[PDB]
RNA sequence: UAUAGCUUGACACUGAACAUUGAUUGAUGUUCUAACGUUGACCCGUAAUCCGGGUUGCGGACAGUGUCUGGUGGGUAGUUUG
RNA sequence: UGCGAAUGCUGACAUAAGUAACGAUAAAGCGGGUGAAAAGCCCGCUCGCCGGAAGACCAAGGGUUCCUGUCCAACGUUAAUCGGGGCAGGGUGAGUCGACCCCUAAGGCGAGGCCGAAAGGCGUAGUCGAUGGGAAACAGGUUAAUAUUCCUGUACUUGGUGUUACUGCGAAGGGGGGACGGAGAAGGCUAUGUUGGCCGGGCGACGGUUGUCCCGGUUUAAGCGUGUAGGCUGGUUUUCCAGGCAAAUCCGGAAAAUCAAGGCUGAGGCGUGAUGACGAGGCGCUGAAGCAACAAAUGCCCUGCUUCCAGGAAAAGCCUCUAAGCAUCAGGUAACAUCAAAUCGUACCCCAAACCGACACAGGUGGUCAGGUAGAGAAUACCAAGGCGCUUGAGAGAACUCGGGUGAAGGAACUAGGCAAAAUGGUGCCGUAACUUCGGGAGAAGGCACGCUGAUAUGUAGGUGAGGUCCCUCGCGGAUGGAGCUGAAAUCAGUCGAAGAUACCAGCUGGCUGCAACUGUUUAUUAAAAACACAGCACUGUGCAAACACGAAAGUGGACGUAUACGGUGUGACG
């Protein structure tokens, strides 16, 4: 749910965070997480590569099951789950030979819940099986590129992707971009959207709630010196050229997409 | 244990103040080993050669102070000492 | 006020130990340069 | 005045068959696999998320790389500014 | 090959000049000893300082500075008989402490491999890598210097081998455990302290002090046994499915039979340890008391419980299940007996004269212990244990400088400016405006009481809580019971001083207004701000082999993320 702190302090005055109470409290599953240490924003070579990055809580990774090739056996849903990896709430799911999973907690799936993948799958939030078996309009998550690769498309939290054609071997996708985009049917999916669709209500309220989530502070290149940023120094309060990167690039409506091995898969453009 | 390395294991018995007081109260002797003389070789050579029966052996390395023997300024070599500890029976062979 | 010096032992043998010169070439240079000179101490190695 | 990077075309890796078409020779488009890609799946080396080989699948003469080349290029460099 | 210059180079020597200074204003005085010589050394009595330290002990760092004897050449900001100085000798004792060793984090190296003019870069398998996880000891005594190491007593852990009685053992594999966040709080405790009792000694240089008086002590560990406050968790049985790559009797799932319990963990308490040790004192010998109540930790139960979002290591040791293989064999289990536990460090300084600062330097330096009286308090004041008087002194008592105290009348008239000073300052109760984002403003502002004595009440409210009585397997049990101890606050009456928040400690307040919303960051060493950041907002690029960034490339971050995400840019809460 939704709740706007009370501004006891001058910090908690704009926080609005979201509370669920069917999250699951307590240590999550024991042979699920893995070791997930931080980068700071480093390559091999020790270098800063993407800035912005560094410090934030510690977490562990929970292994989140984004094939789901475990087809033609039924599980049910035991449990909605936190995940400080993703936006997106998880679920355990138990199956009926005794396997428990992560999955990406579709939106309105509850503890109790039954969810099948495969071919001769159902129709349901949750389930999962190939594109090509899916009605066409429908709004799936978790959807593959590659026919066994794993969901890439839709994770994030409230994100989905409709299936606007079918013809052939591939299908025609809206991503949550606005893209139209050609998927082979061979590729799997899941229904339904992904849960935690009111997590762009939050508001952190302070700089000390973004530096819990290993977000660092962003220096305006306008207030660096010539050396260090391309919109430099001056006396004063001084732009006088055209927005750009810190490295020469002319940002703020620049195409930087130059890929022509993806081309074909692309029929429209976002906008 | 070779002969020939318990008689070398052996350097000169210890002769100080305390060497002497636990000598006859604790019925302990001081001796100058080699370096690197463990407490078991030490042990058997000192049941071999001084005919006597030990009970257990301490060890400790001195370390060796700065000295200047005229204008030049030397360190003298480290060594370690042995507290041999006898039966309550025995008493000391010297030969 | 604290100096600029901070004794520590394993981070001396660390950086400029004999295993950490052999360990590079350049350090192995360095090494060379040493002998050369004719230095009683080629290392911190103590 | 140059140059990294980005980007355009030509030649090489780089093939086949057909239709339209500009002049025996080019361009366009549609299919195919055998070059090539695969940070898709499985198996082996192998009690290994590296790597190599095999099968299969998807792309496919595209992408990408090399030489030449037009543009851009204070991102970088050397300089001038009596 | 010729020197007077080059703020020329090197060495020696003048000048200032016998001048500044002799390094925290915590402090010294005297008697004796030694000595050539004593303010500085030792001994003795007084005085002052610290005492969350200027005490005690470790890890780093140093390496002999540790103890003893001897010397005062040089060093010590003075002298020196003294020293962290010179010389010689002595001193560091471990199965239980640490290293070492087993296992891993970040990270490093890296067989093959990929990439790269070369040198080399990345990286798999592996191997290193603590600041983390893994077996085990305590009390007393002893040296000039070591002790949890040596002695006494009393213990504990691990492994090898041999014998006896039973027995399916076996991993480079599977499962469990290891195993983990912040904040809050109270239930029981303990360390510890106060008092009472008991024991030993005293009857006070000056008015009283045989008593309700004074002084000191009143200690005892590890380990073993018992298994309590509390915490977690239903147990046993059988049939099945096969998810854990193979198997599984283990974990995972299902179904029924059953019993209201079972198991694990767990401070503290008591017995033993201990007829011992220690023990004030008395004569190397002996050596009495050695109990109770209360108060109480930041330490233990507690890796607990509650709650919250930011969702909080790994692996090994350990337990458990089997594959290959071995079936009077091996191996495992239980008992006993022997053997082994190697090597290295151990001295000393660690709020410092010994480490980092060129110094015997008013600086810095991680960790553990934490007494009494007041006090909320680890603040503060005075003290205990313990350690010190800071390595130049003696005189006088000018200007002037430094650090302080007081000050008539006035009270900011000073000055760039109330700079600096002066002033407020606590608890409890009453009371408190504009404005407001409804939370604040606010401790607004302002006011009243505060000491001691007696009574209520020979100590009340409250807390703790003994003996006895009753009940039940019979106990570290329940009810009762209230002795004893402990113990605020309030009122009334009285009383003393100029003053009772009496010392130290301990907000100055209000009004208008610019800037930035705020908490924060910043030019180490002249600028802490209106500057940076920030939550929020908008634009923009990116469909994943993502954009982008570091890399000749491999490769890596982004991200083990997937448009409710990521990067760049500008603005900067909110209306
Ligand atoms: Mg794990
Ligand atoms: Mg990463
Ligand atoms: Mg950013
Ligand atoms: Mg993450
Ligand atoms: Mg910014
Ligand atoms: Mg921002
Ligand atoms: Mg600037
Ligand atoms: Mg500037
Ligand atoms: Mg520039
Ligand atoms: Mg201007
Ligand atoms: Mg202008
Ligand atoms: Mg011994
Ligand atoms: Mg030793
Ligand atoms: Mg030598
Ligand atoms: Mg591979
Ligand atoms: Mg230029
Ligand atoms: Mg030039
Ligand atoms: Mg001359
Ligand atoms: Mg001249
Ligand atoms: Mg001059
Ligand atoms: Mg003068
Ligand atoms: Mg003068
Ligand atoms: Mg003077
Ligand atoms: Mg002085
Ligand atoms: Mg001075
Ligand atoms: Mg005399
Ligand atoms: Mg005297
Ligand atoms: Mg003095
Ligand atoms: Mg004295
Ligand atoms: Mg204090
Ligand atoms: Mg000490
Ligand atoms: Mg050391
Ligand atoms: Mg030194
Ligand atoms: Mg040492
Ligand atoms: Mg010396
Ligand atoms: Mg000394
Ligand atoms: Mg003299
Ligand atoms: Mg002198
Ligand atoms: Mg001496
Ligand atoms: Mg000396
Ligand atoms: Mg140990
Ligand atoms: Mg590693
Ligand atoms: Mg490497
Ligand atoms: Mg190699
Ligand atoms: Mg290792
Ligand atoms: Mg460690
Ligand atoms: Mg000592
Ligand atoms: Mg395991
Ligand atoms: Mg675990
Ligand atoms: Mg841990
Ligand atoms: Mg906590
Ligand atoms: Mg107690
Ligand atoms: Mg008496
Ligand atoms: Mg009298
Ligand atoms: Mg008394
Ligand atoms: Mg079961
Ligand atoms: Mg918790
Ligand atoms: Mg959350
Ligand atoms: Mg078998
Ligand atoms: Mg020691
Ligand atoms: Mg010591
Ligand atoms: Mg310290
Ligand atoms: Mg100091
Ligand atoms: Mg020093
Ligand atoms: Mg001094
Ligand atoms: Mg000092
Ligand atoms: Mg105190
Ligand atoms: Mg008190
Ligand atoms: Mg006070
Ligand atoms: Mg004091
Ligand atoms: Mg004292
Ligand atoms: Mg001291
Ligand atoms: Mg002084
Ligand atoms: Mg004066
Ligand atoms: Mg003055
Ligand atoms: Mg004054
Ligand atoms: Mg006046
Ligand atoms: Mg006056
Ligand atoms: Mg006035
Ligand atoms: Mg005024
Ligand atoms: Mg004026
Ligand atoms: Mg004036
Ligand atoms: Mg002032
Ligand atoms: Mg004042
Ligand atoms: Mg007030
Ligand atoms: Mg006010
Ligand atoms: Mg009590
Ligand atoms: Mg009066
Ligand atoms: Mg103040
Ligand atoms: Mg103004
Ligand atoms: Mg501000
Ligand atoms: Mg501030
Ligand atoms: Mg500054
Ligand atoms: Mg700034
Ligand atoms: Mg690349
Ligand atoms: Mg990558
Ligand atoms: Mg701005
Ligand atoms: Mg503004």
């Amino acid at each position: 749910a939704v709740v706007k702190c009370k501004p006891t302090s001058p910090g908690r005055r704009h926080v609005v965070k979201v509370v669920n109470p069917e999250l699951h409290k307590g240590k999550p599953f024991a042979p699920l997480l893995e070791k997930n240490s931080k980068s700071g924003g480093r390559n091999n070579n020790g270098r800063i590569t993407t800035r912005h990055i560094g410090g934030g809580h510690k977490q562990a990774y929970r292994i989140v099951d984004f094939k789901r090739n475990k087809d033609g056996i039924p599980a049910v849903v035991e449990r909605l789950e936190y995940d400080p990896n993703r936006s997106a709430n998880i679920a355990l799911v138990l199956y009926k030979d005794g396997e428990r999973r992560y999955i990406l907690a579709p939106k309105g799936l509850k503890a109790g819940d039954q969810i099948q993948s495969g071919v001769d799958a159902a129709i349901k939030p949750g389930n999962t099986l190939p594109m090509r078996n899916i009605p066409v309009g429908s709004t799936v998550h978790n959807v593959e590129m590659k026919p066994g690769k794993g969901g890439q498309l839709a994770r994030s939290a409230g994100t989905y992707v409709q299936i606007v054609a079918r013809d052939g071997a591939y299908v025609t996708l809206r991503l949550r971009s606005g893209e139209m985009r050609k998927v082979e049917a061979d590729c799997r999916a899941t229904l339904g959207e992904v849960g935690n669709a009111e997590h762009m209500l939050r508001v952190l309220g302070k700089a000390g709630a973004a530096r819990w989530r290993g977000v660092r502070p962003t220096v305006r290149g306008t207030a660096m010196n010539p050396v260090d940023h391309p919109h430099g120094g001056g006396e004063g309060r001084n732009f006088g050229k055209h927005p750009v990167t810190p490295w020469g690039v002319q940002t703020k409506g620049k195409k930087t997409r130059s890929n022509k091995r993806t081309d074909k898969f692309i029929v429209r453009r976002r906008s | 244990i070779r002969e020939e390395r318990l008689l070398k294991v052996l350097r000169a018995p210890h002769v100080s103040e305390k060497a002497s007081t636990a000598m006859e109260k604790s019925n302990t002797i001081v001796l100058k080993v080699a370096k690197d003389a463990t407490k078991a070789e030490i042990k058997a050579a000192v049941q071999k050669l001084f005919e006597v029966e030990v009970e257990v052996v301490n060890t400790l390395v001195v370390k060796g102070k700065v000295k200047r023997h005229g204008q030049r300024i030397g360190r003298r070599s480290d060594w370690k000492k042995a507290y041999v500890t006898l039966k309550e029976g025995q008493n000391l062979d010297f030969v | 006020m604290k100096r600029t010096f901070q004794p520590s032992v394993l981070k001396r043998n660390r950086s400029h130990g004999f295993r950490a010169r052999m360990a590079t070439k350049n350090g192995r240079q360095v090494l060379a340069r040493r002998r050369a000179k004719g230095r009683a101490r080629l290392t911190v190695s103590k």
